[PDB]
Order: structure tokens, then sequence, then C-alpha cells
């Protein structure tokens, strides 16, 4: 009543695939000290395969909401125990990028585009399209390929086995007691 | 080989030495020690009226090997425990598992509920003195309930003559004031293709009072 | 021993597999040019592109089938029984022993 | 091909500082991405608003000391529009096309390495044929993993040499492939050189001390088994390499004469210093063989052809000595296949053991020598017209040589007959021997039995007449003695 | 030519002469981020604009507030002045008035954070839809969450792949 | 249920997220 | 003794294969042997308690006296001859060697008898989920026989008990590792009225170690793991699996 | 036996099909596709992460395809191990008994004893 329901509707789901990214890169950061042994390669490929795919479900849980949290852009006022120790503050609330922007532009520069405007760019982006339905060329080709397949049970069984002699249980009943073995 | 056993039923502990040396001059060499256990089966049988018998006698001896002879009602059955004594072919073929172990073990474990141990002699650190055509044999009798008595067992090579043997020794029992002995080489009547378990079943006419 | 054919035809098969690496990497560097809106070699695209699905196939019949015929040769008794590699020094070499020291006996006895 | 492909699936490498700073990057350029996740951790706590929220927050342990729940927004859903509607966001989608176009750069670099990396695996293509021909049909398919660690490492496979029966220690074979298209044999010892390295073959030799009976001057004479010097066992040929297989079945022969060696420790006969042992014995002072406790056959001589009659005696002693344990070799498994235990620990009483060049030795020497000996008291009895003669009587009393009987089993039966004929040799105690005279007829006979080289003459007599007397006794001084006491109760 | 964009530095030592406490602190703060666009500083010319005597002529009992406002409640002449900007930007409804392009602070001892809105009333709730600008020692803080996730995470996946490329290992 | 505890790693010793330019007059 | 085992079958058409198999897996050859069983019961004209002169719960139970046959007394034909117990198990096959087997249990073709093996088992180990099957074994050898009535048939009367059924079983046995064996059988029942083969259609396929102990729990725990080993190593060929309990019970039944 | 081993095999084949048209398709996606038609069901919105799934791709499929190949040549030298187990060879002159086989041996033993051991006769 005194202060405000801000934001942050799917800030928990954000938060949970955020610590699970977190978890994952986490414990191979833990392991990547002890170089005095690497984890079995079947291992580190269990661990960061599936510590890749937890940045999948993150990477995805942000588009989600995506046109809900750019727009929500809650920036921080709190406490003044924030205010000393400063920078945790700028540092804590801070978005940019690394030395990483910097390889986004070796990309971005890679492509063959950059200031000619509009109707030049509307038609690159036609273009792009067609190349993904030359793309559905694939699917006429996986016809081709032509390989889908399966692996009445009394039908099949006859074709496979015959197996079995007798009862196992029942000889031995027989050899202790003289009990004598009946049909199975 | 032939046999005899007799029994000093009034005896003591010294009344083996005291023939022991009355013998002292008629030695050749002394072996090693013997030993043997004597059982007496009680059999736990009602529905068997009186008319048939009861008894089965089991005789254990240290005859190099534990080997055990059962008797009831002059039939005699040889066993034995002993690993090595077990016929090769038996434990080929897996009829043997080459374990086995006393048939008294087994009688007093395993079918105790038709067979009751109701007495057990045993006769330790034996004396084996050699003489020529003629092993004699002697030990201390004891039972749960004190001393039982004296034993001389006599084994001889010399189907011979067995008989001058036996009644010689007799004699030095009349010396040496040995009253009231008892003495079997069996009853006319049972046949041998294995000695040794007849000369071993003796003992019981013996020690039958 | 003749089955040393059956065995390089899936050796072969692999050859084949190291194929649908190789030419699925043209399909790669081709889809490189594609998109980049250069037309240029689309017919080109389209060849090197079935050919990746076509050797894979080929070997998912080949080694598939050679599966098979493992699983026939199990069935029959010419491949050993269902199981594992162990001794077979024993057998020959114990009685042999004779053969080659009695043999050798023989020969400095008499000889020429 | 799988092993290669699991090798490369191994981590392994050795390269300093190569091995090293490449590691250290793999620490920093991860670490790196674990750090930035746990700004990720920091919105946790940028939540608060809820208890679920400070479960979350505890993430710092600044958090932990920086109490707030801080932060707050508004609504710019018009700056959401302002992100999908702008011209700028047509165009950044087209930094969308831009680095999955080089992703896709990358991709197609990527593919192409790898053809090339299956094509150093075409190299082991080509092993596996050079395995395919060359040794097959029965044979060793071995398969062995070393390096340790149990899992992955290194992993291979082939064939040694013992198998049935147990010499015991440090016997067997391992093989693998260089690049000179050659098989290189590995023993797990016996440490690799291509077809062998150094090669101990058994070896013998037999002097004699003679001069006739002048000067102690001993020579000697040796029977040699030299296939030849030179080696050829073929680079890419494991039809050679079956010879070197061959090779080395001799070779593991050869460890069966160090227990040979260790059976003679059981004799009164040379072994000196406890550093070499030579074999001998007395009469016509000779020697037979050797190997010194060091080894057996090791290989660097002059060649030159001469023979002599002690050399073509010597080529026979190996061949005996040498089947001998072959014999060993036999009986163990005898007990192995029939009963279940195993036989394993090998010569227990040295009984089993003392049979290879103990019977020889005994055989040579004691029978014959003893024999002779007892001959010349036998010319003790020379002085009677009288007659006497020797068969192998005692011999074919006892030990039987290749009956059709058997024993349990039809396969055991078999392996039972085998032993038997060449049992004689091994059984070789002195057959001993007899005399009798008619005319109202009397009769007497000894035998001569060694027991390890020890001579026994155990003798009997009967003077066969209308009423019957006889003796029968079992030293040599006595032999002497009694065979005078004979003079007077025979004829004379 | 380069941009400092999502927020940057301050304009420092500079209105520092001219003294910040609060108040004055919001007026400091226009020069500094560069910032004011239209309606507080367009109230702040209009009263500025006068220039003594040209011709220039043209048409342009206590306690009631906003839900926002009354959370926030404004001590001394920043709340005279908050009077003055409703005056300026007044969208009125029968029981609701709504603003255009006014800005305005909540504060605390050393720092405060100031929001230039739009506020939406009702019986029962109202909303302000603004842009907020934290400002602590001359620095001004405008920041986005969703833009604030693509941050570090967008740099912990290049740091990732920097790792993944290091898998480069036999 | 998630691990147990929350790793921190908090730091502003980083490379660096704010630039500079609004100074000169 | 405890026995511990692993049991389960082939038909005869696995056989050969099997055989060439477990030759290679034991590197010894298959060794032909057989055996006849003849169990008996106590006399059910003789009536006892269940306790001792030691109170303690004492169950009647069978005793089974087992010994070899000569093959002499047991094959159909020598033109079949040979040494091969596979080859020849297919001309034993759904019926029975001369066998009458009555005659021999009371000598015949004035007479003492043989060796036997007399035992007596008690039920496998009561376990929830065995590994493998682990049964305790009372055994004593027999060596000869003396007194009137010497027959093996007349001692087991002399002693309380009667015949109860019998059974010849051939085979061949595997020596291997660690007193581990395998026996490949076939069991016929023997009675005066004909002979049937109980195991027709395949054999018996035990996998077995007898150990001495008992009361060395690591001796016995080695033994698992053999047993182990070898349904594991022939996993995917035949499963070797623990009888049920029940029907290793020799009591009264 | 056999049965599973083959299982995995086609399990590994089945996964080599499904990722070069992963690459392919992902391409699109990948490429960006953002659609004026309502119904595609394809997404590339924020920054970071729609080239994010460009970066995962390049791991995630390339090394599925290598991978499933890399497992799948594991898979194919794995039968080929299979057959050089090998299986048990009979006897070449079985029921044909080579060498002096027979008694025919103790005479030969008796000539070579002689011939070592000493005595003239």
């Amino acid at each position: 009543f005194d202060f405000n329901g801000v934001p942050g509707q799917a800030l928990d789901a954000v938060r949970m695939r955020l610590a699970q990214l977190t978890h994952s890169l986490r414990r191979i950061r833990d392991e990547m000290s002890k170089a005095e042994l690497p984890q079995w390669y079947t291992l580190q490929s269990q661990l960061n395969v599936t510590l890749s795919q937890l940045v999948s479900v993150t990477s995805t849980l942000q588009h989600f909401q995506e046109t809900l949290d750019s727009t929500v852009v809650y920036p921080l006022p709190k406490f003044p125990t924030t205010s000393h120790e400063s920078l945790v503050t700028t540092l804590l609330r801070k978005k940019n990028i690394p030395e990483v922007d910097e390889w986004m532009k070796y990309v971005r520069e890679t492509s063959g585009v950059t200031t000619a405007l509009l109707k030049d760019e509307e038609i690159e982006k036609l273009l792009q399209q067609d190349r993904e339905i030359t793309n559905w060329a694939r699917t006429t080709f996986r016809n081709e390929y032509g390989k889908h397949d399966f692996k009445h049970a009394s039908l099949l069984v006859r074709d496979s086995k015959p197996s079995k002699p007798f009862n196992v249980d029942d000889v031995l009943k027989f050899t202790f007691t003289g009990e004598k073995p009946i049909i199975t | 080989g032939k046999s005899a056993v007799i029994f000093v039923e009034r005896a003591t502990p010294a009344t083996l030495t005291e023939l022991k040396d009355a013998l002292s001059n008629s030695i050749l060499s002394v072996r090693d020690p013997w030993s043997i256990d004597f059982r007496t089966y009680r059999c736990s049988i009602k529905n068997l009226p009186a008319d048939v018998s009861k008894l089965m006698y089991s005789i254990t001896f240290h005859h190099h090997g534990r080997q055990t002879v059962l008797i009831k009602d002059n039939s005699a059955m040889v066993t034995t425990a002993a690993a090595a004594d077990i016929p090769p072919a038996l434990v080929f073929n897996g009829s043997s598992t080459g374990v086995p172990e006393s048939i008294d073990t087994i009688l007093s474990s395993k079918l105790s509920n038709i067979w009751m141990q109701r007495q057990l002699i045993k006769g330790d650190a034996g004396e084996t003195l050699i003489l020529d055509g003629l092993t004699v044999r002697l030990v201390n009798l004891f039972s749960s309930t004190g001393f039982k008595g004296l034993l001389i067992e006599l084994q001889a090579d010399e189907a011979g003559e067995f008989e001058t043997k036996i009644a010689g020794i007799e004699g030095h029992l009349a010396e040496i004031r040995a009253k009231e002995y008892k003495t079997s080489s069996d009853s006319l009547g049972p046949d041998t293709s294995n000695e040794i378990c007849d000369l071993a079943y003796q003992y019981v006419r013996a020690l039958e009072l | 021993p003749y089955i040393q054919e059956r065995l390089k035809s899936l050796n072969d098969i692999e050859t084949q597999l190291c194929s649908m690496l190789q030419e699925a990497s043209q399909v790669t560097f081709i889809f490189g040019e594609l998109k980049r809106g250069n037309e240029s070699v689309k017919p080109q695209f389209e060849n090197h592109v079935k050919q990746f699905y076509e050797r894979l196939d080929k070997s998912t019949t080949q080694l598939r089938k050679e599966i098979q015929l493992l699983d026939e040769n199990v069935g029959t008794r010419l491949l050993p029984i269902n199981v594992n590699k162990k001794a077979l020094g024993q057998d020959t070499e114990k009685m042999e022993e004779q053969l080659d020291l009695l043999s050798a006996i023989l020969d400095p006895s008499k000889s020429k | 091909n799988e092993n290669g492909e699991t090798d490369d699936n191994i981590e392994t490498v050795m390269t300093q500082e190569q091995f090293v700073k490449r590691r250290r990057d793999m620490l920093e350029h991860i670490n790196l991405a674990m750090n930035e996740s746990s700004l990720a951790l920091e919105f946790v706590s940028l939540l608060l608003s809820s208890v679920k929220e400070s479960t979350g927050m505890s993430s710092m342990s600044p958090f932990l000391r920086k109490v707030v729940k801080p932060s707050s927004l508004n609504s710019d859903k018009i700056p959401y529009v302002a992100p999908t509607k702008k011209e700028y966001i047509e165009l950044d989608i087209l930094n969308k096309g831009w680095k999955l176009q080089s992703l896709n750069e990358s991709k197609d670099l990527l593919r192409a390495s790898f053809n090339k990396l299956s094509s150093i695996l075409q190299n082991e293509h080509d092993y596996w044929n050079k395995i395919m021909q060359s040794i097959s049909n029965k044979d060793v398919i071995f398969k062995i993993r070393d390096r340790t660690s149990g899992q992955k490492l290194l992993a291979i496979k082939y064939g040694y040499e013992d198998s049935g029966s147990t010499y015991k220690h440090d016997r067997g074979i391992a093989n693998i492939r260089n690049n000179i298209e050659s098989q290189n044999l590995d023993l797990i010892p016996h440490g690799t050189d291509f077809v062998h390295s150094v090669k101990k073959f058994l070896r013998v030799r037999i002097f004699t001390k003679i001069e006739s009976e002048d000067d102690y001057i001993l020579s000697g004479e040796s029977v040699m088994d030299r296939d030849s010097e030179s080696e050829e066992a073929e680079t890419k040929d494991i039809r050679k390499q079956i010879q070197l297989l061959k090779k080395i079945i001799f070779e593991k022969e050869l460890m069966y004469q160090i227990k040979k060696e260790c059976a003679l420790l059981i004799s009164y006969g040379v072994s000196i210093e406890n550093e070499n042992k030579v074999i001998i014995e007395l009469p016509n002072e000779k020697f037979e063989i050797e190997l010194l406790s060091l080894d057996d056959d090791s290989i660097v001589n002059h060649e030159q052809d001469l023979p002599k009659i002690n050399d073509k005696r010597a080529n026979l002693m190996l061949v005996m000595l040498r089947l001998l344990l072959v014999v060993i070799f036999k009986k163990t498994l005898r007990s192995r296949i029939s009963s279940p235990h195993g036989l394993i620990n090998l010569n227990v009483d040295d009984d089993i053991l003392i049979i290879r060049p103990i019977l020889g030795k005994v055989r040579f020497a004691n029978y014959k020598l003893l024999l002779k000996k007892i001959i010349k008291d036998y010319v003790l009895d020379i002085v009677p017209g009288s007659s006497i003669t020797e068969t192998e009587v005692e011999r074919e009393q006892p030990q039987e040589n290749k009956n059709i009987d058997d024993e349990n089993i039809t396969k055991l039966n078999k392996e039972i007959r085998a032993f038997d004929k060449l049992l004689n040799i091994p059984r070789r105690e002195l057959k001993i021997n007899l005399p009798l005279t008619e005319h109202k007829s009397p009769n007497l006979s000894l035998m001569l039995e060694s027991p390890n080289y020890c001579n026994a003459l155990i003798h009997i007599k009967f003077s066969a007449g209308t009423e019957a007397n006889a003796v029968s006794f079992d030293v040599e001084d006595f032999l002497h003695f009694i065979v005078a006491e004979y003079i007077q109760q025979k004829k004379v | 030519m380069n941009v400092t964009p999502l927020d940057e530095l301050q304009w420092k030592s500079p209105e520092w002469i001219q003294v910040f406490g609060l108040r004055t602190e919001n007026v400091l703060d226009y020069f500094a981020e560069s910032p004011f666009f239209d309606k507080t500083s367009n109230n702040q010319v209009i009263k500025m604009q006068r220039q003594f005597s040209q011709l220039n002529d043209p048409n342009a009992f206590a306690y009631v507030d906003p839900a926002r406002r009354q959370i926030l409640f404004k001590y001394p002449m920043y709340m005279q002045l908050e009077e003055e900007l409703m005056k300026l930007d007044g969208t009125e409804y029968v029981l609701s008035s709504v603003r255009e392009p006014d800005f305005w602070v909540i504060r605390k001892q050393r720092r405060t954070n100031n929001s230039g809105v739009g506020s939406a009333k009702g019986p029962e709730i109202i909303p302000l839809q603004d842009y907020y600008i934290i400002g602590a020692n001359i620095y001004q803080s405008p920041t986005i969450f969703k833009i604030v996730q693509s941050r570090l995470m967008s740099t912990s996946y290049h740091l990732n792949s920097t790792l993944e490329s290091l898998y480069d290992l036999i | 249920p998630s691990y147990s505890p929350t790793s921190p790693s908090y730091s502003p010793t980083s490379p660096s997220y704010s630039p500079t330019s609004p100074s000169y007059s | 003794v405890q026995q511990l085992s692993l049991f389960g079958s082939i038909g005869d058409d696995g056989y050969d294969l099997l055989i060439s198999t477990l030759t290679t897996i034991s590197g010894n050859p298959p060794l032909l042997y057989n055996s006849l069983c003849t169990v008996w019961k106590p006399n059910p004209s003789y009536d006892v308690e269940n306790v001792n002169s030691r109170n303690q719960l004492v169950e009647p139970n069978r005793i089974k006296l087992s010994k070899e046959v000569p093959f002499s007394y047991l094959i159909d034909e020598t033109m079949m001859d040979k040494p091969l117990n596979f080859r020849i198990l297919k001309s034993f096959t759904n019926d029975k060697i001369p066998l009458n087997y009555a005659m021999t249990r009371n000598i015949l073709h004035n007479e003492s008898c043989s060796p036997w093996s007399l035992q007596i088992s008690d039920i496998p180990a009561a376990g929830n989920n065995r590994s493998v099957s682990m049964q305790t074994i009372a055994e004593t050898i027999i060596l000869s026989s003396a007194g009137k009535n010497s027959s093996v048939s007349s001692l087991m009367n002399g002693l309380g008990y009667v015949f109860e059924f019998q059974y010849l079983t051939i085979g061949v046995k595997f020596f291997m590792k660690h007193g581990l064996i395998l026996e490949l059988q076939k069991i016929w029942q023997i009675e005066e009225a004909g002979n049937s083969q109980i195991t027709s259609g395949g054999f018996l396929l035990k996998a077995y170690i007898n150990v001495s102990r008992g009361t060395d729990i690591d001796r016995i725990n080695y033994t698992e793991t053999a047993l182990m080993n070898l349904k594991k190593e022939l996993q995917g060929y035949i499963e070797l699996s623990v009888p049920d309990r029940q029907s290793m019970d020799s009591r009264v039944a | 036996m056999s049965n599973q081993a083959l299982y995995e095999k086609l399990e590994q084949t089945r996964t080599i099909l499904s990722v070069k048209l992963a690459e392919l398709i992902n391409m699109t996606t990948i490429a960006d596709r953002n659609d004026d038609d309502e119904g595609s069901f394809a997404q590339e919105n924020s920054e970071l992460a729609v080239a994010t799934t460009s970066v995962m791709m390049v791991n995630n499929q390339t090394m599925q395809l290598i991978k499933n190949v890399q497992d799948l040549l594991i898979l194919t030298r794995s039968i080929k191990e299979k057959w050089l187990l090998n299986q048990i060879p009979v006897t070449e002159h079985s029921k044909v008994t080579r060498f002096d086989e027979k008694q025919i041996e103790e005479l030969l033993d008796n000539c070579i004893e002689t011939f070592v051991a000493e005595k003239t006769t």
C-alpha cells in the first residue's frame, strides 16, 4: 500500500532458467579447475551438452515474456545500503556487451549489406526467403532417402523362436522327491 | 588275517602297565599310537516289537584312516570320513562331492530321530606292540562315567595256528592276577571278504554284558 | 580365412561413412554460396546434397545389412556361437610338442 | 577403426607447454561464462517481493549483507512496440542473417577437416587389412588394455605362448603394427623389437675328460640348433611373422629349461656359487649340457663345421631333455582336464619337477654303470660253467606301453595312452636279471632298482628238488659276500 | 563519431559550483543528462521567456493527489512546482486527470531517483507510464529488463563458446 | 530443491559496462 | 558341504554348438560320465517323533545312494562305438539303456557290495532373491559291506529305510576355474515297469561349485561371484538361474 | 545379444539422419525467417538469444552429425572385431593322425635311449 507492485510477472520464470544455466556452468567451472584430471569425454559432454541445452531453455524463456520485459524496463531505487559500497549497484543493474559486441561487428560486416536503404533491403528479405524455399527442396530429397520403417505376436514368434525343451524347476522337483514332471 | 579281542572288565589304569611289562621280554618293536571310538546307538523304534531286535554299534578306528564300522544283528557296514579314502570314480562322475564326514556325525545329527547315541567309549593313546606273526594292541577304555576297563587287540598275518598265540597271552593274564576277563574271536559263522571289518567288529562281543 | 572378404565389405562401408562426411561438407560450403543470393550453383547444390543423403542411405543399408549378416553368421555354426574371446592356446600346442621334438629325434637318429 | 576413433575420444595427449597452455585456456574462457551466469543469479535477488524471492536472493553472499528488496518498474508496452516496429528492428533482423552466415562459414570449415580426419583413419583401415592378411585361422585373438585407467586409455589385441599346462611366470605374447607395414611383436616382458630383439635358444654341450686316464684334459662336444643367424621375417608379412611366432614358441620353451635348472637344485650334481649351474656326472668324468642359472643359449659366435663323436651324441641329449618336459607339460594337463581343482603350483616334493633332467641323469649314469658293476660281481659267479641272462622283464611287469585298456573315459583314455609310451623314457630304472642250473635243479635271480640314481640290488634263489629249500634277500658289499656264500651252497 | 547511448556518465562539478542539494538537483539533472526534451523545461522557459519588454502576446481545503503521488508525498518547493506541472499537463475526466510529458523525482539523504511520466487515474487505482531515472553523485541511470538480461547473458554464451572452441583438445 | 546454496561470485573488477563522454563544456 | 549352483537347459538342437562354445570357454574337453541315484525314505511301517534326546526339532528326510555305472551296463550299440559323448547322446534320446536296475541293487550277473555315495540334502538357503542356489549336503562314503545281509538293500532296511524311487543320469562335465563344474546332462527314470527319459528334448544344464567351508563367508562370497561371472559371460546365449527352493527339498516332501 | 547390439546401430543411424536436416532447416531459422504471414511458427526475437540459436546450432547439429558418424565408425569397427574374435577351427588331418603316432613311438624312444646311453652290444 506504501510503495508499489512494480513488475516481474515471468521474472520467477527467468530466474529458474537463469539458475539452471548458472548451476550447470558453475559445476563445470568447479571441475574445470581440477585440470589435474578432466572428467571422462562422455561425462563432460553429458554436463556441457545439457549445460548448453540449459541455455536454450534460458534463451527462449527470455523471448516468451520478451514483449513484457523490455516494456517493464525497471531501474532501481532502494535502501541507502545500496548507495554505500556504490558500484555493486552500477555493476548489478548494468547491461552492455563485452569485447563481445566486436565479433558481432565482424559478423555484421561479414554479411553483404550496410547503408543502402529499405527498397534494396526488402528485396534481400524476399531473396533469403527464396533460399529457405530452395531449402524445402531438402523435403523432396528426403522423400528419396525414403528411410522410415518398423522393428501379430504369434505370426512373428514362429519365424523367431521355438525355445525350451521342458520345465527346469519341475525336473529338479522330481530328482528330489520322485514327483514326476508334468506338461508345461 | 585273523584277529581276537580281550576286555578286562574288572580293572584300573595301572592294569595296563602290569601286562605291559609281563611282556617286556617278548617284544620286537613298538610303533606309533592308535585310537578307537566305540559308540552304542539305541534305536528309537517302538513299532517294531520285542520279537526282532534294536541297538546298533559304531566302531571308529584310527587305523591310518578315519574309518567306521556299523554293526546291527550280525551285519557290518564299512564307511570312511577321510576325503583321501574315497573311490576315485565316485568323485569324477559327481556321485560324491568328495566331502565325507563321520557316519556317526550323520547318525546323531541327521537321523537322530531314529537313533539316539546312548554310550560313547573312547580309547586314547593306545600302544602298538610288534611280535613275530602277531601284532598286539593295548589301550585303556574310558566312558563319560569313568574308567571302563582294559582292551587287548590281536591281529596276525599267520592264519597258521592263531589258536596257540591267543592261549599264551591268556596265560600272562593269570600271572598278573587278572580275574574275570572277557574274550572273542567271533563265533564260528561269519565270512570274510574283508576280514578287518569282522575283527574290528568283535570288540562288541567283548563289550556286551 | 574366407570371411576376410565380408570384413573388407564392412571396412569399405566404413569408407562410405567417411564419404557421408566428405560429401555433406560440400553441402555446408555450397549452401554458403546459396543463401548469399548468388544463385550461381543451385543445380550443383542440389547434386552434392542428394549425394550426402545417398552416401549415408547406402552406408545405412550396408552396415545394417552387415549386422543382419553377422546375426545370420551367429545363427550358422560357421562363426563361433554367441560369446567371448578366450584361449585356443592350450589345444594344438600341447599335443604338437611331441610332433616336432619326436620328428626331430627321428631326424637326428637316421637321415639323408 | 573403433579403437582409433576411441583414441581420438580419450582426450589423450603428450604435450609440454602445448598441452599445458590449452587447458589453461579452457579454465579462464569457461570461468568467464560461469562468472557471468552469476550476474544471472543476481537478477534473482532483483525479484525481492516474495519469500521464495528471498530464497533466490541469498544467491549472493553480498545479498546476505545488503538486505533490501531493491528495484521497481513502469509500462512502456509502447517501447516494446518501438523495439518491434522500428526500421532498426527490421535492420537488426539483418544482424541475424549476418551472424548466421559466418556460423555457416565456420560450419563448412569444420566439416572439411572432418573428412581429412577420417583420412588418418584410413591408415588404420589399411592396418586392419594388413592384420586380415597374414596370421589367421587358429591363432590368438587376445584383446588387451594397458596404461592403466581401466576404461578407455590404450586398448588392442593379440596372441601369446604357454596355454595348456603351467610353467607359471612371465609367459605370453602381444602384437602391434608399425608405419613400415610390418608388425612389431610386443611381449608383456620375457620391451619390443619387431619379431624380437634378442633371442636365446635352449642349447646343449657334452664334455668328456679321458686322456686314456692321462693328464686331466677335458674336451666337450655340443649338439647345436641354429636355423640361421640371418633373419628374414619380412615387413608387411604376418606369414613371416607366423615364423617369428614359432621362434617365440621356442623362446617360451627355454623358460621350461629354467624350471629344469631349478629341478637340478634338488640333486648333488653341480650347482656352483648359486650364480652358475653345470650339468655333470662322475664316470670317465663327463659333462652333458648346460645353461647358467643366469640363462640358456645366447647368440654370438664364429661359425665353422667340424662335428665330433661327442657332438653327435649331444644333439640326442637336447631332444630328450626337451622332449622330457613336454611329458611334464603333458601329465600336468592330465590332472587338469581330469579333476576339478586345477593343477596350479607346480612340483611339490620335486616329484613332478624331478622328472626333467633328473631322470635323464639317473638313467644314463646309474642303471648303466651299476649294471656294469653288477656284471663284474656276476663275474665273481663267473666261476661255475653256468649261464645267466637279462630281460626287460621287470620293465614288462610294470609300466606297459600303448595299451588298449584306457582310463575312466574315451576323451581321458586317449591322453593317458599318449603318456604311456613316452612314459618308458621317464620310468627308466634298471630291469634286472637271473641265472639257473639243471640236474636235480637249482635257481637264483637279481633285480637292479634305481631309486633316484641310488642303486639297490635285491636277489632271489631256490634249489628245486625232491624236498623244497629257498631264500630271498634285498648294499653291494653284502652282494659280493652273498655270491661267495652261493658258491658253497651251489654245486662245486 | 560515437554515442554514449544507454545511459552513461553525468554532468559533473559544473552545477556542483551552482550547488546540488535536492530540489535544485532536478534542474541540475536537466543540463547534465541531456534528457529534458519537452514539458518540464517548457514550463521552465515560458516563465523564463519574459525578457524585459518587447511585444509577445498569446494565451499560452488541501490534500488531494495521484496514487503514486500519495505514496510519494512531496516535501518543500518542489511540491509547489508539482502543482504547476499538473496545471501544465492535465487531460481531464470526471474524477480523473492525465499528464503529457512531466519529469519528476523520489529521493533519500545522499541520492534520489526521478521519472518523466503519464498518469491515468481512477477511484481505486492510478498508474503513471513514464521513463524512470535514478541519480547519485551527478550520474543518471536509465535501464531496461530484457535489455538487462541480453547483457551478461550473451556475454555468458560468447564466453561459453570460447570454452567450446577450447574443447579443440584431443 | 534445485541445488542447495547459491554460488557467490559478485564482481566490480570485471571488464566494464560504463563508457564516458558527457563532460566537456 | 555347500553346493552353490545355477541351472538352465538346451534342446538337443543347441547341444552341438554349446559344446564347441563350452570347450573354448573352459579350455578343457567335456568328459563323459554317468551315475545312478537310488532314493530311500524312512520305512513307512515304523513311526518316529520329531525330537532328539537333545530336544531338537528334527524332520524326516530321504537318503540318496549314488554311484557310477560302468557304461558296459548302460549302452545300446557298439556300431555307434566311438568316443564322442554328444553325437552319442542323440543315440540315447527318448529311451532306455538295458537298465532293469533292480538286479544290481541286490547283486547278480555269495556276493559282497560296491562303494556308494550316501547323501542327504536340505532345502537351498532361504533367501529373498539369491544370486545363486546355496544348498547344504551331508555325505559319507560306504566302502564295502559285511555280515549276513550285506546287499545295499538289506543295509538300508537294517537302518530303517525303504527304497523309494530311482534315476540314471548320463552326461559330459567340464572341469573349470576355481572348482567350477559344468554338467550337461540327461536323466532317466528307472522303474520295473520300463524306463523313460526325464530330460527328453534336451539337456539339463548345471554349473556348480562344492565348497568345503560354509563358515568362511569369504570363500562363499567368492563362489557366488564365480557363478555370477559364468551366467554373465553366457548371458545372451543361455540364462543360468536359481531354481525354486521348493523344488529342491528332499524332505518327507 | 546380437539384436541389442544392432538396435544401437539402428538408433545411431536414425540420429545421423535427423541432424543434417536440422542443420539445413535451422539454417533457415538461423538466417532469421521473420514472416509477414501470421501462421508460420518459427521464432528469432531478442538480440543475444536469436543469434545464440546460431552458436548452439553450430555445436549441437554439427557435432551431433559428426558424432553420429564417430559413434557409427565405432559401430563399424566393433562388428569387425566381433568377426576377428573368430570361431573354433577343427583339425585338418583329424581322423587321419599324422607322425609316427602309435606304440611305434615306444620303439623310437628306446632307439634314442640306447643311442645316447652307453654300452656296446
